[PDB]
């Protein structure tokens, strides 16, 4: 569907977003959602989470696939969450503009999302080659490089503990 | 009260790999050796790409491969030394992968006959290799 109100909702989401890599809460997030309240609207706020994490470190990318396991189930319903992509992924040419890196980072937050449940597998093979987009399809491609990588280690991420 | 440790080698060198694998792309591999700031630490890929052509069946491995490493080379992204320990490594586990009856000796020399014609690596690391 189409957005209604386009930046009024990206400024407002701007300190949202922001307060939330500071800590990390989730719950935060959502409580404020209900607030907004929006429909089609909805997937804006998983793809800004997203755009603003590309220009950011790393460490706070790895992050935003939390905030996206929350929302989904509370907030947001694993099909909303699929319209999200859809949506960022045509985002993705403009970013990719000043930041070369963005495509590479797209990959991984489908690859996470399928991997945990948040987004379909097939997701993949509906765009595949269904794509007229060289820079959404490199971050289709990635999306399995990284995917066949933690397949196997996904017990072994969180294993540390000294904070 | 914080975040976890970062992770290490888990999810560091994979990369590497894959990126080449499926992608292909010489710069995407680039900037991601040039993200990790020990340079004596570039030798694991080194001997991992190596590794990667003894297990790979198809001419696209060797192809891509080999270029791989020229490529960082192309700019001084590999040290010397570096690429000494990695291919004094594979000497060693040559024996453990081949496990008697060496067929695969028709690669290990041409592969390291390239990398010597190339100018990487001078004869004393040909010298290890058994010719």
């Amino acid at each position: 569907g189409l957005p209604l109100d386009e930046r009024a909702f990206e400024k407002t989401l701007t300190p949202i977003i922001q307060e939330y890599f500071e800590h990390g809460d989730t719950n935060e997030v959502a409580e404020m959602l209900r607030d907004l309240n929006l429909g089609e609207m909805k997937s804006g706020v998983p793809v800004l989470a997203v755009s603003l994490a590309l220009e950011g470190k790393a460490s706070h990318r790895e992050m935003t696939s939390k905030l996206l396991s929350d929302l989904c189930g509370t907030v947001m319903s694993t099909t909303d969450v699929e319209k999200s992509f859809d949506k960022l992924l045509k985002d993705l040419p403009e970013l990719a503009l000043d930041t070369p890196r963005a495509p590479q980072l797209v990959g991984q937050f489908i690859a996470r999302a399928v991997g945990d449940g948040i987004l379909c597998n097939t997701y993949i093979d509906s765009y595949k080659g269904t794509v007229d987009c060289v820079q959404a399809r490199a971050a289709l491609d990635k999306a399995t490089v990284l995917l066949s990588m933690s397949k196997g280690g996904k017990r072994k991420d969180s294993v540390w503990g000294s904070g | 009260g914080g975040q976890q440790p970062v992770n290490h080698l888990v999810k560091e060198i994979d990369m590497l790999l894959k990126e080449y694998l499926l992608s292909g792309d010489i710069s995407e591999a680039e900037h991601c050796l040039k993200e990790l700031e020990v340079p004596h630490f570039h030798h694991e890929l080194v001997y991992e790409a190596i590794v990667m052509v003894l297990e790979s069946t198809g001419e696209s491995a060797f192809k891509m491969i080999l270029d791989l490493l020229k490529s960082l080379w192309k700019s001084s992204t590999i040290t010397i030394d570096q690429m000494k320990r990695g291919y004094e490594r594979i000497y060693n586990e040559i024996p453990d992968i081949n496990l008697d009856v060496p067929h695969s000796y028709s690669v290990l020399e041409r592969f390291v006959e390239e990398c010597f014609q190339a100018g990487i690596i001078s004869k004393q690391l040909r010298d290890l290799c058994p010719s």
